[PDB]
């Protein structure tokens, strides 16, 4: 119900599983051989996402999956200006 | 409510900070940078997407993503509402890499090539045609260049564009030598033991021989043109083949074997490209004409409609395919409400294609006098449905302007001895006749006689037209009965022989015919009229129980091989 | 690195995405780490500098699955009377393969196959297996699918799962024909299935009254289309429930019309 | 009502 | 409910609690994640140690400074024979700074 | 006015320096809206200046909150909010 998203620097963001099938990139990455990892938790290798944008991508998938079909108000994702440009390639990369 | 997506947010947050992102937005992803400009367009941020679009750098990456293309040409659009002359820009800078590449190498000359023909498609696509003709004249001399076979298939690729550009620009003169140089290079690569599949090249020039009213030409080139599709064209030159061919066989008096072509033509456009295509939305424009030409007129505004609608929804606002959707629809409302009076809404469509004609094409231009006699059709009929002559007067020396204008354009184009001028002439009679001007409006219409009389043979749809109009004129207010009668006769003749008895014309005639033998004492066959009336109305209430053209095509009615066969052998 | 448009060499990342493509296909054991790099590679391709090699990319997996299904088809010929479990054997593979490699090239389907005719990767493969491993194989493999479940309702008790698998294996194929899922699997073995099933209760129907009577052929008719039903939850397709049922009451009940009425 | 349509657009 | 980043080195757990939750639980949770007793592991927020008997809401974790959009760093140590190593969050990499549009040449 | 709204919401958390330095720079662009008539197009922006002002209990941010409520009435009558404009009133006295 864990998995470990690797990034590129080695920082390990252990979110949720449900948490993580948010993004359609890391369910095919968890889909096939990417799902043979038996050591509990699933790790995946993002050699290309930095630590500061896949901490921020785990941020929004555990804001996705809060926030998901509630009749509040939302807020909206807090992306600093000096963040946008590489979260926004990690965005259509992971299919978030 | 759903959480936005991260893609979203993202591209919401790296539009924020434009400025410390304006040079690496250019490095971004090509699906990317599309998504931030449409969200600098939704953001309306004019000003900032018109000084990236300018750029052949930039826009080039933006061609390229063609699910949202859709969406590329609302934002053109509105660049070019808003003032930026994106696409004479984008024309000047591709001239000008032309400039810079045409002393290089094949191999890279051949992309600037591949840039200049998306870009050109885009520009001819949107309706600048008057800036595609440029990206298209540079892609043309980039080709002229090298005299190997693939730069003569490129060079006709692009003269089979060029020919498109230069009948939307109603520059017909210089199409026939762009034909001619096409023709030119077919015969070139033929020598050289190869085959170019000249349907497409065909289909321009049978649109280019319609608009300039060689309808015995444009048939036969249509038939040419139908004869060299195959399997593996491009959807849209089958699509373009058959429609051409369509307008062809309609303005040849062909309504039996245009029928089967247009619908194919439309439910090939609905398959391949979607309800919302300007393509699709051309289909249904010329299908609504075939529709208007076979006194079908009561379902046509519910296609121009249609036809508009998309144009409407895809272009923007001020654009030439909206103006030509307008000018299009105002004068099938005219004749759809001809019996009613009702053309507010005909006439609002009528000055919104000029408002929008006169913004982006000179007071010189042949697509303009089209707009300026349908509004002066619309306000001949208003004028005459009025009370106050003063309206009565301005409303009539206005239409007066509006048809010497187009009479003008007509004539320094066209010429003198052509079909539009001389249906130009028609309506000047029939406007003299509204204007009490009897001895110039007969005038008018034995001009407009003769020279249907000289080219259309002697019984078509539009010297049936003027006949009737000159025959109205010597009936109801010259009084020269024994004159009227004949051309009565002839209407009539002319109306059952080609659309049958349920002619929405053929109340006027017998109308007009009733007056004319009640006039002069041959009542026996007044009161025979009056029930051949009664027949013809009790017919066309029969004939009203039509479902809408558009579930006439059903789903996969025919295939293309089918229908061309059928045509090729149906002489 | 960076997940930005750089200049690709596309040879050799083809080639190392070659290995793995090979290795998931046909169900080999690649790496965890190795699979999660291929997605950068996918990504790298797909939005290189200065032209993105999607197109590229997809004629070399077109390509490659070509080759691997001829290869498939011409290793399943080779092994005479030992086709039909061959290629279920083979066809188990190429499906779990072309369903890791859809979820492999989701960002080729997602930004380049859908923006531009063309065909996911994942069903590329399947439509690779259609019309160069089945449409090569529609006499030879309809044949002994067809002999053999007429062989065993005389008694015999061959394999269940090649049957059934064989079988679906003409559905699973037109996952992406959303408009006739069942266009094909009713002309590619029912439709001669429904002909060769009344055939069997049409040459039986005479041999099964010329040795019984009228009292018990009321209560044998049961029998036989209870396994029917069976054959039927078992071997047929389940969009075929009712089509077979129904197809042998027509060729033996109305065969037989005028001997049930009493 | 004296007369008929106008001829084309 | 309250949301956390448990920093233990390079690994950073993105679990949540509610604030009426013990720290306790949120130790059990390490366990259920990390595999280690709850005995091991020593809690720091902002350099300051967590009780085990206090709440999530008691150390200063409320759901106004720790909501999903931007959860609150809770340190993390693990028993080392005997012993107890210091907080060692290493921080993240720092994002290529975009210079100010404003600062003269 | 969108870009002040997003903007104001990164430094929310930062240190009252900041705050104030935004809370001026929304009542100059909010005045100047105001003025020049796009009071839907400044609401936006003295609201996002009202939740700057209410994150910390001090003397000083009453002041603006209360100023925030004043301007925001201003920009609710004229953009014809008047349903708007007494829930903003009696926030504006529970202030004061």
């Amino acid at each position: 119900m864990y998995v470990k998203l690797i990034s590129s620097d080695g920082h390990e963001f252990i979110v949720k599983r449900e948490h993580a099938l948010t993004s359609g990139t890391i369910k095919a990455m968890l889909s096939g051989p990417g799902q043979f990892a038996e050591n509990e938790t699933n790790e995946v290798n993002f050699r290309e996402i930095p630590s500061h944008v896949l901490s921020k991508v785990c941020m929004y998938f555990t804001y996705k999956v809060r926030y998901t079909n509630s009749s509040t108000e939302i807020p909206e994702f807090p992306i600093a200006p000096e963040i946008a440009l590489e979260l926004l390639m990690a965005a259509n990369f992971l299919d978030c | 409510w759903i959480p936005e997506t991260l893609y979203n947010t993202a591209i919401s947050a790296v539009v924020d900070n434009y400025i410390r992102s304006r040079r690496d937005i250019r490095s971004l992803p090509e699906n990317i940078q599309f998504d931030v400009y449409y969200k600098l367009y939704q953001q309306g941020r004019l000003c900032q997407l018109g000084s990236e679009f300018c750029e052949l750098e930039v826009f080039a990456k933006v061609l390229r993503a063609l699910d949202k293309r859709h969406l590329l040409h609302h934002c053109f659009q509105a660049l070019m509402d808003h003032g930026v002359k994106v696409a004479s820009v984008l024309a000047y800078s591709f001239s000008r890499r032309c400039s810079y590449i045409a002393e290089s190498d094949a191999a890279v000359k051949e992309k600037a090539i591949q840039v200049g023909f998306v870009l050109g498609g885009f520009l001819s696509d949107a309706g600048w045609y008057s800036d595609a003709e440029k990206v298209f004249l540079s892609c043309l001399q980039l080709c002229t260049l090298h005299d190997e076979m693939l730069h003569w298939f490129r060079a006709v690729e692009c003269c089979v564009r060029l020919l498109h550009v230069r009948n939307g620009n109603c520059k017909y003169h210089l199409g026939e030598e762009t034909f001619k140089l096409a023709q030119t290079y077919m015969d070139k690569l033929s020598k050289h033991g190869q085959q170019a599949n000249k349907a497409a090249l065909y289909g321009e020039l049978c649109a280019l021989l319609f608009a300039k009213s060689h309808y015995d030409e444009a048939y036969k080139w249509c038939i040419e043109a139908m004869k060299e599709i195959t399997a593996g064209l491009p959807v849209k030159v089958v699509v373009d083949v058959l429609r051409q061919a369509s307008k062809a066989c309609v303005v040849k008096r062909e309504f039996k074997k245009a029928e089967q072509l247009i619908k194919h033509a439309v439910y090939l456009a609905r398959d391949h490209f979607g309800s919302k295509h300007p393509k699709y939305s051309d289909t249904l424009l010329d299908y609504g004409f075939y529709l208007l030409n076979v006194d079908n007129i009561c379902q046509s505004v519910a296609i121009y409609q249609a036809a508009l609608d998309i144009r409407q929804s895809v272009f923007g606002g001020k654009n030439i395919h909206v103006a030509t959707a307008h000018e299009d629809l105002a004068y099938s409302s005219y004749v759809h409400q001809y019996s009613s009076g009702k053309f507010d809404n005909a006439l609002f469509h009528a000055e919104r294609a000029i408002g929008i004609i006169t913004h982006i094409l000179p007071e010189d231009h042949l697509l303009l006098a089209s707009s300026k006699r349908v509004k002066a059709l619309i306000l001949e009929e208003i004028a005459i449905d009025c009370h106050n002559k003063e309206t009565e007067q301005r409303l009539l020396q206005e239409a007066h302007d509006l048809h010497l204008s187009s009479l003008q354009l007509a004539k320094k184009a066209f010429g003198e001895f052509n079909v539009q001028t001389a249906k130009h002439y028609g309506n000047l009679g029939r406007l003299y006749q509204s204007m009490r001007k009897f001895k110039e409006a007969e005038e008018m219409h034995i001009k407009a006689i003769q020279i249907k009389e000289q080219l259309l043979g002697q019984e078509d749809y539009e010297v049936a037209l003027s006949v009737g109009h000159l025959a109205s004129l010597y009936n109801y207010d010259m009084n020269q009965y024994e004159n009227a009668e004949k051309l009565y006769l002839r209407s009539i003749a002319i109306g059952k022989k080609l659309f049958g008895e349920g002619y929405s014309g053929l109340e006027y005639d017998y109308r007009g015919l009733i007056k004319l033998y009640n006039s002069i004492g041959n009542y026996e066959k007044v009161f025979e009229y009056h029930n051949v009336l009664s027949n013809w109305n009790r017919l066309r209430d029969r004939q009203y129980s039509v479902t809408d053209a558009l579930e006439d095509v059903s789903t996969s009615p025919q295939s293309t091989e089918e229908v061309v066969q059928s045509f090729l052998i149906s002489q | 690195t960076s997940l930005k448009p750089r200049v690709v060499d596309f040879d050799e990342t083809w080639n190392k995405l070659l290995t793995t493509i090979k290795a998931v296909v046909m169900l080999e054991y690649v790496e965890r780490a190795t699979w999660n790099d291929r997605f950068s590679d996918i990504y790298a391709l797909c939005v290189a500098y200065p032209e993105p090699l999607g197109e590229r990319l997809y004629t070399e997996t077109k390509i490659f699955l070509e080759n691997h299904v001829r290869h498939l088809h011409k290793r399943v010929l080779e092994s005479e009377e030992q086709v039909l479990v061959m290629y279920h054997r083979y066809w188990e593979e190429y499906s779990k393969g072309a369903d890791y490699m859809d979820c492999l090239y989701r960002y080729l389907n997602t930004q380049f196959i859908k923006k531009n005719p063309l065909m996911e990767i994942g069903e590329l493969a399947l439509d690779m297996w259609r019309k160069l491993m089945v449409e090569p194989l529609q006499a030879i493999l309809i044949r002994m699918l067809l002999r053999e479940i007429k062989n065993d309702r005389g008694g015999e008790d061959p394999n269940q799962k090649v049957i059934h698998g064989v079988i679906n294996s003409f559905v699973h194929v037109e996952q992406y024909k959303k408009k006739f899922p069942l266009k094909f699997y009713q002309e590619i073995f029912e439709s001669p299935f429904l002909t060769e099933t009344g055939e069997y209760y049409k040459q039986e129907a005479s041999n099964l009254l010329q040795e019984s009577n009228c009292s018990q052929y009321m209560e044998k008719v049961l029998g036989r289309l209870k396994d029917e039903e069976i054959r039927c939850r078992k071997y047929l397709h389940p969009s075929s429930y009712t089509k077979v049922i129904h197809e042998c009451q027509q060729r033996m009940v109305a065969d037989h019309l005028q001997f049930l009425h009493a | 009502l004296t007369r008929n349509k106008g001829p084309a657009a | 409910d309250v949301f956390l980043m448990i920093r233990r080195h390079k690994t950073t757990i993105f679990t949540d609690a509610k604030e009426s939750s013990t720290v306790f639980e949120l130790k059990r949770i390490v366990e259920g994640i990390l595999k280690r007793p709850p005995d091991e592991q020593r809690l720091y927020k902002d350099d300051q140690l967590l009780d085990d008997g206090k709440t999530l809401g008691e150390c200063g974790f409320t759901s106004q400074t720790a909501r999903p959009q931007a959860p609150a760093t809770v340190g993390l140590a693990f028993r080392a024979d005997d012993t107890f190593e210091a907080l060692c969050i290493e921080p993240f990499s720092s994002p290529p700074e975009l210079p100010d549009v404003m600062k003269p040449q």
